[PDB]
């Protein structure tokens, strides 16, 4: 510990703190919805409060904080994050006791505090990445800041592990722990009225941020115009090219990793990271190691990041050839009788087998029979008696008497040919995660060398605004819009099933085009750097 | 507000005749109770703690039980720091002792007064 290593330890602890807090916000939002009895637009607005608070002031704090005492301001931001977590846990402490109280064929204002501390957490997230990493760069020795950045991004993945374990553990217990005798609660954690101890999650997050706040305040400053500088950032063509590039690439990353589980469910039929976390943590540290040990300059780091994204997209193009066959669903892609396909999935005709008993056509109760054809309800499958479902008459046979019953409930799994293709899919996603982590620190590491040395904090703040705004918010919105234009059964809400060929084509091809655009901008950007340098 | 704990005392309880009207009061002393909800519970003999009513910090939220609805009205005064409960059009099934609940830090309850209702 030569003075600087103490700062890297404290900054790694703060990275764990903020990445823990993000997972706690993502995990304990359903319990807040059940406890506060708030609507979907309201809980989305509370969820977006963090982005509002961060995106309002991130450029101003990153600009005005570089000339000031940087570790003290990082500690102040960590303390504001802890106060926001404590304030988010605060409305539980003074509300009181929480209160909570087969489709057969027929032949109030306390949420503001949870809002407000979340905004504080937004300011808590604000000075960590721009002011911290820049304070790394002017006083770490040359080549070493990539290694410290890879170490910090590897160490910060401990935070989601702590968040997942504490979230599951404190969601297993009741919200009124320590206040009521536990034998008096009649409901189970699987019930729809259960609320876990979300206040415990925000309490441990706030106290962890508060504990991480102290080691910043004892670090020294050194170990041994706004529009004018912001115009100087924006008028650099290499920087605005790199920011548009990284917007496209990170938007592809976010629009992929938001819907990986939905793609797995609607393609391979397997329902929705123990091994992937060592792969990611080794990949990011390996990226820092390759940048540090090989003595890469700025065009070298640009070429290395380009190479990693080329291998990532080379494995990403292979996902088109591992598609399973489409689901055999009666009433959406074919008619209910199983003889004639239908031209379009909107307002399909009814069949003569299921004309007789009138059930809900919009009801979704997935079953499949002996023949492997998925049926959408036991009313529309012809099944009149259930124990399994029996006497199903919407399955045409040429006198096969035994093929009239034995239909289980749920979406039964697909063939074993594409079950191996699912394992191929998971292996290629592991390789893509490894190469994305191998890219990793290069996005930050190019920015501090593109700009002037006294505008690195402003540049990192503006880039972080752009990535969290047009990549963190709008990119899942238009990915969800383009994905939901391929819905095949609308539940009156989110669609239950998708058209697997069309959904696969759109979800893969949008990220493919969005990646090849940044891959073209690689040749443009390295061409510009090689002309300049 | 240097105090040990919050003490809650009920007032205005008394015997009624038929479907009359009661004027219940809950006075709190000690910590500042500007930010805390106050609830009213009942305790009928032979039955557990049933919940009756609640009031928010500033009185913007009034949440009630389904058993007594349209007749009980809860109200607050922040300056006197005292929660009132208007009761009217009663039945003798409402005969219980009424406890006042606040959770400034720890859950606090009152002594309670008999809100005994005669038959008429
Ligand atoms: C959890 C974290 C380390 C992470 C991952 C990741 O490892 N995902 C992961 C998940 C499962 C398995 C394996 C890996 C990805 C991440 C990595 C690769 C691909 C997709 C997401 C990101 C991330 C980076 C930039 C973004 F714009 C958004 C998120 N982030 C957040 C880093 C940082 O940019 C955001 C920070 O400023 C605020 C915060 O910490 O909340």
């Amino acid at each position: 510990c030569n003075g600087l290593k103490m700062f890297l330890a404290a900054l790694s602890l703060s990275f764990i703190a903020k990445t823990l807090g993000a997972i706690i916000m993502k995990s304990s939002i359903i319990h807040i919805e059940r406890r506060f009895e708030i609507s979907s637009s309201l809980v989305g607005f509370i969820d977006g409060s963090f982005e509002i608070g961060n995106l309002l002031v991130i450029v101003f704090v990153s600009y005005f904080g570089s000339k000031l005492h940087r570790p003290k301001l990082i500690g102040i931001g960590c303390f504001i994050m802890g106060i926001g977590g404590v304030l988010t846990a605060l409305p539980h402490f003074f509300m009181g006791y929480y209160r909570y109280s087969l489709s057969t064929c027929l032949i109030s204002y306390m949420w503001i505090y949870v809002f407000m501390g979340n905004m504080l957490r937004g300011i808590g997230e604000t000075p960590i990445v721009p002011l911290g990493l820049s304070y790394i760069d002017d006083f770490a020795k040359e080549g070493h800041s990539s290694l410290y950045l890879g170490i910090l991004n590897a160490i910060a993945m401990i935070g989601p592990i702590i968040g997942f374990t504490l979230g599951s553990l404190f969601s297993k217990m009741y919200v009124d722990i320590g206040y009521v005798d536990l034998s008096t609660i009649r409901i189970t954690p699987t019930d729809s009225r259960w609320v876990g101890a979300w206040w415990l999650n925000f309490l441990v997050s706030g106290l962890f941020s508060i504990i991480s706040s102290i080691p910043f305040f004892f670090l020294p400053q050194t170990p041994n115009g706004f529009f004018q500088s912001f115009k100087s950032i924006l008028t650099n063509p290499l920087y605005v090219m790199f920011v548009l590039l990284t917007l496209l690439q990170v938007s592809s990353y976010i629009g992929a990793f938001t819907y990986v589980f939905k793609y797995v469910e609607q393609q391979y039929g397997q329902p929705s990271g123990v091994i992937t976390i060592p792969i990611f943590a080794s990949g990011m540290f390996l990226g820092g190691y390759i940048i540090k040990k090989f003595k890469l300059n700025t065009v070298g780091i640009a070429k290395f990041s380009c190479f990693t994204a080329v291998m990532s997209l080379s494995f990403y193009l292979l996902y088109f050839f591992i598609l399973c066959e489409n689901k055999s669903v009666a009433g959406l892609t074919m008619t209910y009788d199983g003889n004639n396909p239908v031209t379009s999935h909107r307002d399909v005709p009814l069949s003569y087998c299921n004309s007789d008993c009138n059930c809900d056509e919009s009801q979704w109760e997935p079953v499949c029979g002996n023949n492997g054809i998925t049926y959408i309800s036991p009313c529309l499958a012809g099944c009149k008696s259930s124990s399994v479902f029996y006497n199903c008459s919407c399955l045409e046979v040429t006198g096969l008497q035994n093929r009239n019953y034995s239909a289980h409930l749920g979406e039964c799994p697909r063939d074993d040919a594409c079950t191996r293709k699912f394992y191929f899919f998971v292996a290629i996603q592991v390789l893509n995660l490894f190469f994305s982590a191998l890219g990793g620190t290069s996005h930050v590491m190019l920015i501090v060398k593109i700009v002037q040395p006294e505008l690195k904090s402003l540049a990192l703040g503006f880039h972080s605004m752009v990535i969290r705004a047009l990549g963190g918010i709008l990119a899942p919105i238009y990915f969800g819009a383009l994905i939901d234009t391929t819905c095949i059964k609308w539940s009156t809400g989110s669609c239950r099933t998708y058209n697997s060929t069309s959904f696969s084509r759109v979800y893969l091809g949008l990220s493919s085009m969005l990646r090849v655009s940044s891959l073209v901008l690689y040749i443009i950007l390295i061409y510009a750097m090689k002309k300049k340098y | 507000g240097s105090s040990s704990q919050v003490q809650l005392v009920e007032s205005g309880g008394g015997l009624v005749q038929a479907g009359g009207s009661l004027r219940l009061s809950c006075a709190a002393s000690g910590f500042p109770v500007n930010l805390s909800y106050m609830h009213w519970y009942r305790q009928a003999p032979g039955k557990e703690r049933e919940w009756v009513a609640a009031i928010s910090s500033w009185g913007w939220h009034t949440e009630y039980a389904d058993s007594v609805k349209g007749r009980f009205t809860i109200s607050r005064d922040n300056a006197k720091n005292t929660v009132y409960l208007q009761m009217n059009s009663l039945k003798p099934e409402d005969t219980a002792v009424y406890y006042c609940h606040v959770r400034v830090g720890r859950s606090y309850f009152g002594q309670g007064t008999q809100v005994s209702v005669s038959a008429g």
